[PDB]
């Protein structure tokens, strides 16, 4: 995606 | 109506919170005394009556859910810095 590409959970 | 005061800091599900339009990071957020930013979840907009994108101001809300998350790439929707840890907000209409 580019979602999940540009942040996630920690 | 006695319980109902505005959250400032280390939110808890139930917390009434003050969600305000950050023009600067392109996204609502929680008014906080954090110096972390608190970003409304985007599952969360359509609820809230508010919309993506002379968006609303402001909007009391109700919190559901807290998301501890990082930036892993310099450009993000966010608009911080790639590495910045900020969280990401449920919550509901206050009414």
């Amino acid at each position: 995606s580019g979602t999940s590409s540009e942040f996630e959970v920690v | 109506r006695h319980s109902e005061k505005i959250a400032i800091r280390d939110f808890q599900v139930g917390d009434l919170v003050l969600i305000i339009l950050d023009e600067r990071h392109d996204n609502y957020v929680l008014f906080t005394v954090s110096p972390t930013l608190y970003f409304l979840h985007s599952e969360s907009l359509p609820a809230l009556d508010l919309k993506p994108g002379s968006r609303r101001p402001w909007v009391l809300g109700k919190v559901m859910e807290k998301e501890y998350c990082q930036a892993k790439k310099a450009q993000n929707r966010f608009k911080v810095p790639l590495g910045t840890k900020f969280y990401r907000v449920k919550a509901v209409s206050w009414n």
